[PDB]
């Protein structure tokens, strides 16, 4: 009798509801909280970094923020190891689409697709679902610029301007009563600085503990930049005037 | 390239000339194609070089896992326990001409404990050749001691079958020209020099008349107790008419 | 190709020339036939480049990690077991003509190993289209327990026999000298061959001699 | 082969002064002799740093560009850096040799920069020619490929300049690309030359031989 | 048939891999400093007996030349993951005929412990790795954790009170010491750590340094070491 | 015990395999069978007691006697299935030893293939492991004789005499009371009645001959598996049951 | 949870509860073997006993079968103490991986390799929950090609290692102490010996080593011993004469 082992992950309850998968969104509203929003200029990720030592190499090191193609960048809350995995998913993904269109993939076909991965786990087999969350943001020519959150259930919805992780609430009522239709990307980076200080329950944040990347399109190429400590700096020190 | 095997009185004597050619140009002057497969078993290669060496190898691994297994639990044989030489060197002397040409050693296994049979090695690769008879060319002559039945030659012939030989096994290019001398030649219960010279005259004649036959000539002898091994450099043939 | 190796006391010596052919025509002037597999073993060439490229590469780190696994010195008869069993199973489809050399707790051991999957140990062997040469000068000359100055002098004579009787082997000599301690790789040995005549001076065209139809310049950032 | 003849094709790399040349004809045909296009391209640019010229059947070239294009953006976005130029060689000679007993049949060049660090950085040119299972010759002056391969070996022997600034390693490329052209039957329809520096990068179309 | 062994609790943790990680630091402790210079990873590896020989047993290995692993936790599931992280290098040293880069070895290896979290019929491995290395760029240490998780680290110790370990380290560690004063430090941390007397024989050292091969120092460079 | 024996791949606190342990009783509770190493060969015995109460059973008809290669017995105690499963085994053994090398496989040989054969099903959590003890023995003239017994956890030992099944140490204390090295089988026959007279008590002298099954490998059988004939067992029998009717 | 002893799975406190158990299964076998390491050789000695289980020790029982020591190649061997199926099971697995490496390699593993070997295959069933573990415990010894003895001592928790001296026993730290005693006392000899003395000698401490861990008189028929030296690297059975002899000079010594 192996079966007494057996936690029958992909089973309903009697509510019609997937423990796994509300365990799994547990984890990734206790994780570390990362905004992202849609200015006219691009699109802005940002993310709190989680405090282990100072004997961490912090340069050169994004860990909640990464690169899935010249076109499309993620935000990671949840599990380090499985948003990892993912990610490795999603680049292969996209270079295939590469591959067989001799063109770049769509945002929302990217996102359909890492989001197929995650409900075939939750539907299939009888293996745990993976406890990531991700903001995918990008652009294309057809959609333009584009922000996507995913959560573990295989969902996802598009957004102008979100937060997920912990502490996600208060980010949120800022994003609303303070995100415009038409933004620069400086005013962008400044909503995002403010909106990370209100989740992390402070008033002048600090560049050790704040990553901030946009991609943009301009002329004619899609840059993604990932600011260093000094350009965060740079930025804060606007802030500080600003508020 | 020539192989003979014989069987004397007292054990059984392989020979082998030691020419690998591609065609008409020598690639290996003296290559080595008798071959031990365990200490009391021995096998004479002919035929396409790489397809008798990658069996032989598979057949080394084989018969190594076939002596582990026989091997039995305890201990054994606690009351009980277990002549000619050739000149080789008035054998290999010229006139015109720190050299090693004679090696000897006794079996570890004094009882035939646990050393595979002649017979077991010589099916095996039987088996394994005529699995595979659709790719693999190669005749082998398998010699060796066991204490069933002593003294014994098997010859795996091309295509994949096996023959025992009670008197003798001839194989390769030049034991066509031999065939008859060695016929004639031969008699029941041998004494060790009388084989020896036998055999080397047969390969001597072999290579004499075979273009694909030549080199030096390397011979083992198998008994009972001790295995013995030769190299013959003297092996121009000289006629008196 | 001319590549040849023989056994001196204590060392095995390789030599290889260094001319690559398509057709008639000779693709490179300058490549390397000799190939490290290990710190102790080394190889030598000849057949299709391709092939000899991709084993020797494939053997070289399938022992490392061997080594690396079992933290002993690797063995010329590891090599010859994988490469053996490597080229039967291809049925000498990749042709791959090896003389591998090395020395290890048995001594100096060289082993030519052919297409199809035979191995032969040797004191001396050479391999390729100017392989006759070459064995007609080992044939000549060598002898047992040579000095290391010698073997290298005997081999630079074969490979060069090789190079100027046969039209598919040409370039310079490279050497290599394995010993149980080191290897010393000279790559050129010897450069008996160079362009004989050059003219006065080298043709330099005048600026904007070339008509061209557009021209479009990109900063690289 | 025949094969190559359907197509025809040809592709050519120098080496200068702190500068590297990889120039190509233009042609695309069909049953050795009609010609379908003159726009052609047969080089591709992988970084910077590194550019591919492909010779040989049309389809085979495409598809190997496709997978070679695949592989190096997936180990960049990987690496978070650009992929060396001896380390796509490698892979290049690989992948090639990966389909050994039913090979693409293209005949490559890479050329590239090297580049090595110490405060400022060297570019040392790079130039690699490889046959269809990936066997690989490692130069220094100049590499070929194509049906083309004698006459421009020819010309390359004969008028390759060492050391030579962007102005001169252009003229010579191009150069022996034309005269080399001149004498085929089945490549020309006109040349594209790129020439590669450190800081900058030269597209010139020549004007040649449309018969 | 397979189901994972590891699953989500009500509160959102993976406790299988909660109690790997106390496994690990209840394990002896191992030590990394990456230097001006060069990198050391240095271990405290004691001798349980007399007849045991301390040259068998081996806690600081090398992948390839230029990268060295050390591990605290489960022996067997080191000696795995040991012989799984030098084939990949061999790999891609097969493909690129280069040397693998630490982070994508590093990569490689954390996606292999990963696997271990998810698959069904496995418990995750018991053990976190250092893997110190150089790389044209530059010198890098990395830790693995029983999740499948790497860090990137100036100095890092992990296994027993690797906490008080980390924050003796981080009082006397500053990016500008060489390699001398790395091992000196080492030494010091695995001296402080260590309840008793410590000695040549019951600690391992390995460096990478100087764009030189990765080398195990021996019982003689430690003693000169210790002497100081 | 304690939730630890629902399973073969677990150990107990005191690193005991309670599944092992309850084949080990379904084994004991079963038929009785005897294996004994006389002079000139060995006798295989097999009491089925445990039928003494289906009367409507075929005379005989009911063996758990085999041979392999006609010169080796095999016979066993437990469940016919799991027997018959695994002496198709010994015999593919044999089959697969004789086309590899053209020649009869050793006991010793086989007996360790078997034992690895039984063993390899106490160690998954989806199996069920055999079972049934099993005893392989053989005779020849140089060798003697050879009897191994195989228990359900693949332990394979050497005798000159055992006894498997219900009974068995009434049976082992009566054989060990002569050596039968020095005695025939023939005589040995009638020692083995009288023993199972005494021992089983579900056995009498009415049943004797309906509920027994004789086998042997000895010099009057040329060394060859051979059923022993009613001409040769009915005299025994009589012979036993006036000695154990007189006392 | 419910089913952490049961699985190869973590417990709260970090442990593998099932490794435990089997060690502890190994160890009620109460089967003794030690291993020593000379100069030249290596001796395992080890007792010709039935591993207590269900079934018991009988009158008709063959003796010379019953065995804990094996030839995994011709210069390899071992001693397995443990459940009896397991025991044979690592014996041939053992086998199997020495004549996989001889073909794949060209020349014979060394003991070293082998364990390690063995170490590899046994964490499968370590980390695998649907398997059980092998009950069983293992001394190899050889002689590598710099002709130098090895021996190494494996676990069932995957834990392999090379001793100067080893023994697998219910009691552990005392036989230890009096292992580490008898090489001392061997070191204090100052005074090199040929190979014939460094055979006997290394026979001699084991013999006695066990004499003492056991603490009763040896027979010579309930013991086996086992050698590996330089001038016979062929893993050979020591006599039971020779046993005799040996355990008579150390009574009248
Ligand atoms: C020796 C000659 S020989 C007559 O004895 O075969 C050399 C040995 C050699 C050459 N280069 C190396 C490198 C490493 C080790 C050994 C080496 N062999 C050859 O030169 C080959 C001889 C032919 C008859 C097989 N030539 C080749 O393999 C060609 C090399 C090549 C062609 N174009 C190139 C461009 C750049 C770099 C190299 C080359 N290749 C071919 O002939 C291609 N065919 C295609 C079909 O499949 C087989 C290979």
């Amino acid at each position: 009798m192996a079966r007494r082992y057996d936690s029958r992950t992909t089973t309903f309850s009697p509510e019609g509801r997937l423990y796994q998968v509300e365990y799994a969104l547990e984890a990734i509203n206790n994780a570390s909280i990362t905004i992202g929003l849609i200015t006219k200029d691009g699109v802005i990720l940002g993310a709190d970094k989680v405090f282990i030592s100072k004997l961490i190499d912090k340069a050169n090191n994004y860990e909640k923020i990464y690169k899935i193609d010249k076109h499309i960048f993620c935000g990671v809350a949840g599990l380090n190891a499985d948003a990892n995995i993912l990610i490795n998913q999603s680049r292969l993904y996209a270079q295939r689409y590469l591959y067989n269109y001799n063109e770049v993939q769509p945002v929302s076909q990217l996102v359909v697709q890492i989001c197929d991965i995650k409900q075939s786990y939750t539907q299939y087999g009888g293996l745990r679902p993976y406890g990531v969350s991700f903001l995918i943001g990008g652009y294309d020519t057809k959609d333009g610029y584009q922000l996507y959150h995913t959560d573990p259930s295989g969902n996802y919805s598009g957004w102008f301007a979100t937060a997920i992780g912990t502490n996600n609430l208060t980010a949120s009522s800022v994003l609303k009563q303070e995100w415009k239709n038409d933004m620069t990307l400086e005013e962008g980076l400044l909503l995002a600085l403010k909106t990370l200080a209100k989740s992390t329950d402070t008033e002048i944040p600090k560049s050790e503990k704040i990553e901030l990347a946009y991609l943009t399109n301009k002329d004619g190429e899609v840059y993604q930049k990932y600011l260093t400590e000094k350009e965060i700096e740079e930025l804060i020190k606007l802030y500080t005037q600003k508020y | 390239t020539t192989i003979i095997g014989i069987i004397y009185d007292n054990g059984v004597m392989l020979a082998c000339d030691s020419r690998t050619s591609s065609g008409t140009f020598i690639s290996n002057k003296c290559s080595r194609k008798i071959n031990r497969i365990n200490e009391n078993l021995y096998v004479c290669r002919s035929g396409a070089s790489a397809h008798s060496q990658k069996i032989i190898e598979i057949i080394k691994h084989y018969c190594v896992s076939m002596k582990n297994e026989n091997r039995k639990k305890g201990r054994f044989h606690e009351g009980e326990t277990i002549d000619e030489e050739i000149d080789i060197d008035s054998i290999n002397y010229l006139d015109y001409n720190n050299l090693v040409t004679k090696n000897k050693y006794f079996y570890e296994d004094k009882f035939n404990d646990y050393n595979p049979l002649v017979e077991n090695v010589a099916h095996i690769t039987k088996k394994i050749i005529y699995t595979n008879n659709n790719f693999l060319s190669c005749a082998l002559i398998f010699g060796g001691y066991d204490k069933i039945k002593k003294q014994q030659l098997y010859a795996v012939n091309l295509n994949g079958s096996i023959i025992e030989k009670h008197d003798f096994a001839v194989s390769g290019s030049g034991s066509i020209y031999i065939q008859s001398y060695l016929q004639d030649k031969y008699k029941k219960f041998m004494t060790k020099k009388e084989c020896f010279n036998l055999i080397l005259n047969c390969v001597k004649y072999a290579m004499h008349n075979d273009n694909s036959s030549g080199g030096l000539i390397r011979i083992v002898n198998i008994t009972k107790s001790f295995v013995e091994e030769f190299t013959v450099v003297n092996t121009q043939m000289n006629f008196q008419y | 190709t001319t590549i040849c190796g023989l056994v001196c006391q204590n060392a095995v010596i390789l030599g290889a020339d260094t001319r690559a052919t398509e057709g008639p025509i000779v693709a490179d002037k300058n490549c390397s036939k000799l190939h490290y597999i290990s710190k102790n073993i080394w190889c030598a060439g000849a057949g299709v480049a391709g092939d000899l490229e991709h084993t020797t590469l494939w053997l070289q780190h399938n022992v490392e990690l061997h080594r690396l696994n079992t933290n002993t010195q690797p063995r010329v008869s590891m090599c010859v077991s994988r490469l053996t069993q490597e080229l039967f199973k291809y049925q000498g489809y990749k042709v791959c003509a090896i003389v591998l050399g090395g020395v290890d707790v048995n001594g100096p051991q060289l082993y030519g190993i052919h297409p199809h999957g035979s191995s032969c140990l040797l004191p001396f062997t050479a391999l390729g289209s100017g392989s006759l040469n070459a064995m007609a000068v080992l044939e000549a000359k060598y002898r047992d327990n040579m000095t290391i100055e010698e073997g290298k002098n005997l081999v630079c004579e074969a490979i060069c026999a090789g190079i100027f009787n046969d039209l598919g082997s040409g370039g310079n000599v490279d050497i290599c000298v394995i010993t149980k301690d080191s290897y010393q790789h000279i790559r050129p040995y010897k450069e008996p061959n160079m362009r004989l005549y050059h003219l006065p001076h080298p043709t330099i065209y005048p600026k904007g001699t070339t008509p061209i139809l557009s021209e479009k310049i990109e900063y690289i950032k | 082969g025949s094969i190559y003849n359907y197509n025809g094709g040809c592709v050519l790399g120098m080496s200068g002064s702190n500068c590297v040349a990889i120039a190509c004809d233009l042609r695309l045909g069909a049953n050795t002799f009609t010609t379908v296009s003159t726009k052609f391209s047969k080089i591709f640019k992988m970084n910077n740093n590194v550019y591919v010229g492909l010779s040989g059947l049309a389809t085979d070239i495409q598809t190997l560009y496709e997978i070679l294009r695949y592989r190096v953006n997936l180990y960049e976005v990987r690496q978070d850096a650009e992929m060396d130029v001896e380390c796509f060689a490698n892979m290049l000679s690989s992948i090639l040799y990966s389909n050994r007993f039913s090979p693409y049949f293209v005949n490559p060049i890479v050329v590239g920069f090297k580049l090595k660090h110490y405060k400022k950085v060297n570019y040392e040119p790079y130039l690699t020619a490889y046959d269809l299972i990936g066997a690989k010759c490692e130069t220094r002056d100049f590499v070929v490929n194509g049906v083309t391969s004698e006459q421009l070996f020819g010309m390359c022997e004969s008028l390759y300049v060492k050391d030579q600034d962007e102005n001169g390693l252009f003229e010579t490329i191009s150069q022996c690309l034309l005269s080399a052209l001149d004498r085929d039957c089945i490549s020309g329809w006109g040349a594209e030359v790129l020439v590669l520096t450190p800081e900058k990068i030269i597209k010139k179309k020549l004007k040649a031989r449309m018969d | 048939y397979s189901f994972s062994l590891t699953t989500f609790s009500p509160t959102g943790k993976l406790v299988q891999i909660e109690y790997a990680l106390n496994r690990v630091s209840s394990s002896s402790p191992a030590l990394g400093i990456r230097a001006k210079n060069g990198v050391i990873i240095a271990t405290e590896k004691k001798s349980p007996n007399e007849l045991i020989e301390e040259n068998s047993i081996f806690k600081i290995q090398q992948i390839s030349e230029h990268i060295g692993i050390v591990y605290a936790g489960m022996p067997g599931d080191f000696r795995v993951l040991l012989k799984r992280a030098r084939k990949e290098a061999i790999r891609y040293s097969l493909q690129y005929g280069s040397e693998i880069l630490v982070k994508e070895l590093v990569k490689i290896i954390a996606s292999i412990v990963q696997e271990f979290t998810q698959t069904g019929g496995v418990r995750p491995f018991g053990l976190s790795l250092l893997i110190c290395g150089v790389d044209v760029y530059g010198y890098h240490l990395y830790q693995i954790d029983p999740s499948g998780c790497y860090f990137n680290w100036m100095a890092t110790c992990v296994g027993k009170d690797y906490q008080n370990n980390m924050s003796f380290l981080e009082k006397r560690y500053n990016k500008d010491i060489e390699i001398e004063d790395a091992i000196h430090t080492a030494i010091l941390t695995l001296k402080e750590s260590y309840e008793g007397v410590l000695n040549e024989k019951n600690i391992e050292i390995g460096v990478a340094y100087d764009n030189k091969p990765f080398k195990i120092l021996t019982q003689n460079e430690i003693k000169d070491y210790l002497i100081e | 015990s304690a939730g630890y024996d629902l399973s073969v791949s677990t150990f107990s606190p005191d690193g005991r395999l309670y599944q092992v342990e309850y084949i080990y009783k379904s084994i004991n509770n079963n038929n009785t069978a005897l294996c004994l190493e006389c002079k000139d060969g060995i006798i295989c015995c097999c009491i089925n007691s445990n039928m003494d109460k289906n009367k409507m059973i075929k005379k005989n008809s009911y063996n758990r006697i085999y041979h392999v290669n006609n010169n080796i017995i095999i016979t066993y105690s437990g469940f016919d299935g799991d027997a018959r499963n695994i002496i198709d085994r010994a015999r593919s053994e044999a089959n697969t030893y004789y086309y590899n090398f053209h020649t009869n496989i050793p006991l010793h040989i086989l007996v360790n293939r078997i034992s690895l054969y039984i063993h390899a099903y106490t160690l998954y959590w989806h199996m069920r492991p055999f079972a049934a003890s099993i005893i392989i023995s053989s005779f020849n003239e140089k060798d003697k004789g050879d009897i191994y017994c195989i228990e359900p956890n693949g332990a394979c030992y050497k005798y000159s005499g055992i006894v498997i099944g219900k009974n068995k140490e009434m049976f082992k204390t009566e054989i060990e009371k002569k050596d039968y090295k020095d005695i025939n089988v023939r005589d040995a026959i009638e020692d083995i009645y009288k023993f199972i007279l005494t021992s089983d008590d579900h056995m009498n002298k009415n049943n004797l001959q309906n509920l027994v099954n004789f086998s042997w490998i000895c010099k009057e059988s040329s060394y060859e598996f051979q059923n022993i004939h009613e001409e040769i067992l009915t005299p025994a029998l009589n012979k036993a049951v006036e000695y154990i009717e007189k006392l | 949870s419910m089913y952490d002893r049961h699985l190869t799975i973590f417990s709260p406190d970090g442990n593998l509860y099932q490794i435990e158990y089997a060690i502890k299964a190994v160890k009620n076998t109460n089967i003794t073997s030690v291993g020593v390491k000379g100069e030249n050789c290596a001796v395992i000695i080890s007792q010709k006993k039935m591993a207590t289980q269900y079934i018991s020790q009988d009158k008709l029982l063959d003796y010379n079968n019953i065995t804990n020591i094996y030839n995994i190649t011709d210069e390899i061997g071992c001693s397995m103490v443990g459940m009896p199926g397991d025991c044979l099971s690592m014996v041939y697995k053992a086998r199997s991986e020495a004549s996989e490496f001889l073909y794949s390699n060209g020349y014979n593993v060394n003991a070293e390799t082998l364990c390690r070997n063995i170490c590899d295959k046994i964490q499968v069933y370590t980390q695998h929950a649907y398997m059980r573990l092998h009950a069983c415990s293992g001394m190899i010894i050889g002689i590598d090609e710099n002709n130098k003895p090895e021996l190494f001592k494996f676990d069932p928790s995957g834990f392999c290692a090379g001793y100067r001296a080893c023994v697998i026993g219910n009691k552990e730290q005392e036989s230890i102490s009096v292992l580490e005693r008898l090489l001392e006392k061997r070191k204090k000899k100052i005074q090199q010996e040929t190979i014939d003395e460094d055979i006997r000698n290394t026979t001699i401490l084991a013999i006695e080593a066990l004499q003492t861990i056991l603490a009763f008189d040896l027979k010579a028929s309930e013991i086996e011993v086992a050698i590996v030296s330089t001038k016979n690297r062929n893993f050979t059975q020591i006599s039971e004469k020779e046993i005799d002899n040996y355990l008579t000079y150390i009574a009248e010594r």
